[PDB]
């Protein structure tokens, strides 16, 4: 997966998640074409309560059936106050996409962060199963006082072994505008007037 | 609303350029979409694709859209297509070579964007995307990382070595096929991929390799307009992807409860033990409710009004322990009795 986020000058705006699901995808390309092929297929539920690739379980609601569209988690977000956008954002990382869209919201409208510190605070992760497992990137992993009280409520900590999404995001302030890319990816961001 | 600019956030350089590039030069929001999302299909090929899915949110003259082109089961797909002769998932087989593909559907999904709202022609914005692959593009250290992964799994059971197997990090990566086939988009739109020579070549791929996609796939691929998720909090309103997304109902209720909790969160700092576990006491029940109710809207009827209803988010809420971790084992589905 990748997000990207536009605003134009009219004030309509873009919030676009797309992906080949893995990294890579199938890892097939098409002959004389030159483009690889997704393996979206793993978001179905293979088996009833086995996990896929993200450790995210099903049973017949997302079963496997000809024509129909795999269950996922992007999450191309815009928020709007008064009919105006104000934020435009989104994020890879598979079952963690929505987790994340809710820290980087949280960080934004309860602590009120700026819109850099609110997308390169640390972010975690927890989702049922695997039991009580908390996860966590390299970019900013759980250590010290936090980590050691999780631990103490009875919480597993894994490093998931990739950085926790990618955000994209711009925000408006009346007819200002700013852009904040992850520093967990490359992203680069621009303001055009 | 006359704001002082437009703005793109991409996750590269050359996203990020062209769209900026479109902007300035009088394209909206979505001519510049259209132009990045062909971009980064080269540059990004990890992720970036024309061979893939996935979904738009738009906010276009002050109306709220969403556009679902996430990829489709082939005809030929059943439900135990992965399992075993132990009725095991077999490794890998969900992930790795023709069979563990989905009916692509960025290529549609651009066009439908684009024929409905763009003001450029569409030929035009595909000169940056093919201009990248004819001349080349940067390779990234993280992408390499991620092409170095992705060797690990695909382990010499697919072609994957003879397209990009000259990608370096720091060295100039070109793709002169993949540009024809973003000449060919330019001229004929989804008619190439899915009815002209691009769908011809994908086929024959799933010919060679054992796949299931066919002609009868490709044409009756159709990406869906679909009413957007709105959740309202604090006088702000998301819009967020609805089915088959799951991220639509996980942050209404993730939203809702903790708007319900906000007694326990009063003074809680950022990132703190009981933030965090509070946000994972909200994301078990969240979870359970998507792993059990969600999945393609037209295929079963998903409880969504249900799933979504204040009086069950405040119940929902009320299941949130602030100072202990709940039994995993009697977190259920929300709607069980
Ligand atoms: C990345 O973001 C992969 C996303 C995954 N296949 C999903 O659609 O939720």
């Amino acid at each position: 997966t990748t997000h990207f986020s536009i605003v134009d000058k009219d004030g309509n705006a873009v919030s676009n998640t797309y992906t080949l699901n893995w990294d890579f995808g199938s890892g097939v390309v098409v002959k004389g074409a030159g483009f690889l092929l997704n393996d979206e297929m793993d978001d179905f539920s293979s088996k009833p309560g086995v996990a896929n690739a993200f450790g995210v379980v099903g049973s017949d609601a997302n079963a496997i059936e000809p024509g129909k569209r795999m269950l996922s988690s992007m999450s191309p977000s815009i928020v709007t106050r008064d009919g105006h956008v104000s934020l435009v954002l989104g994020t890879p990382g598979g079952s963690r996409i929505f987790t994340s869209i809710f820290q980087v919201l949280n960080n934004v409208y309860d602590f009120h962060l700026p819109l850099e510190k609110a997308v390169a605070a640390q972010r975690v992760h927890h989702q049922l199963l695997p039991k009580d497992t908390i996860y966590y990137d390299a970019y900013a992993p759980l250590t010290g006082k936090v980590a050691d009280e999780l631990k103490a409520m009875g919480y597993t900590l894994e490093d998931q072994g990739w950085n926790m999404g990618d955000i994209q995001a711009i925000r408006v302030n009346g007819k200002a505008l700013e852009t904040a890319s992850d520093p967990r990816g490359r992203g680069v961001g621009m303001v055009v007037k | 609303v006359t704001l002082d600019g437009g703005a793109v956030a991409a996750p590269d350089q050359y996203g990020a350029k062209v769209a900026a590039e479109i902007l300035k030069k009088g394209g909206n929001a979505v001519d510049a979409a259209v132009a990045t999302a062909f971009t980064l299909a080269v540059t990004y090929p990890e992720a970036g694709n024309i061979g893939g899915g996935g979904f738009m949110t738009l906010y276009v003259d002050g109306k709220p859209y969403f556009l679902d082109y996430r990829e489709i089961a082939p005809k030929a797909a059943t439900k135990t297509m992965y399992l075993n002769e132990k009725g095991e998932v077999i490794e890998n087989l969900s992930l790795v070579g023709a069979k563990a593909a989905g009916v692509p559907g960025t290529v549609m999904g651009l066009w439908e964007a684009h024929q409905r709202f763009g003001k450029l022609k569409w030929s035009e914005l595909l000169t940056p995307a093919i201009g990248y692959a004819q001349t080349g593009f940067k390779v990234a250290d993280q992408q390499y990382q991620y092409r170095q992964d992705a060797i690990a799994l695909f382990n010499g059971k697919t072609n994957f070595g003879d397209y990009f197997g000259t990608m370096k990090p720091g060295e100039v990566f070109k793709q002169p096929e993949l540009a024809k086939t973003l000449e060919r988009i330019a001229d004929k739109g989804p008619d190439d991929f899915y009815k002209g020579e691009t769908a011809k070549l994908l086929i024959a791929q799933m010919k060679q390799d054992g796949g299931l996609i066919t002609s009868d796939d490709l044409v009756d691929y159709q990406a869906k307009w679909r009413e957007p998720m709105r959740i309202d909090w604090q006088g702000n309103t998301l819009y967020t992807a609805p089915l088959p997304s799951s991220g639509g109902i996980a942050l209404a209720q993730l939203i809702g409860i903790k708007e319900q909790r906000a007694a326990d969160f009063k003074g809680v700092e950022l990132n703190s033990a009981k933030y965090i576990h509070l946000l994972s006491e909200i994301e078990k029940r969240v979870f359970a409710d998507r792993a059990d109710y969600l999945g393609d809207p037209q295929f079963s009827k998903v409880p969504v009004a249900q799933l979504t209803d204040p009086k069950y988010i405040a119940k929902r809420a009320g299941e949130v322990n602030p100072d202990a971790i709940s039994a995993t084992e009697k977190v259920r589905p929300g709607l069980e009795p």
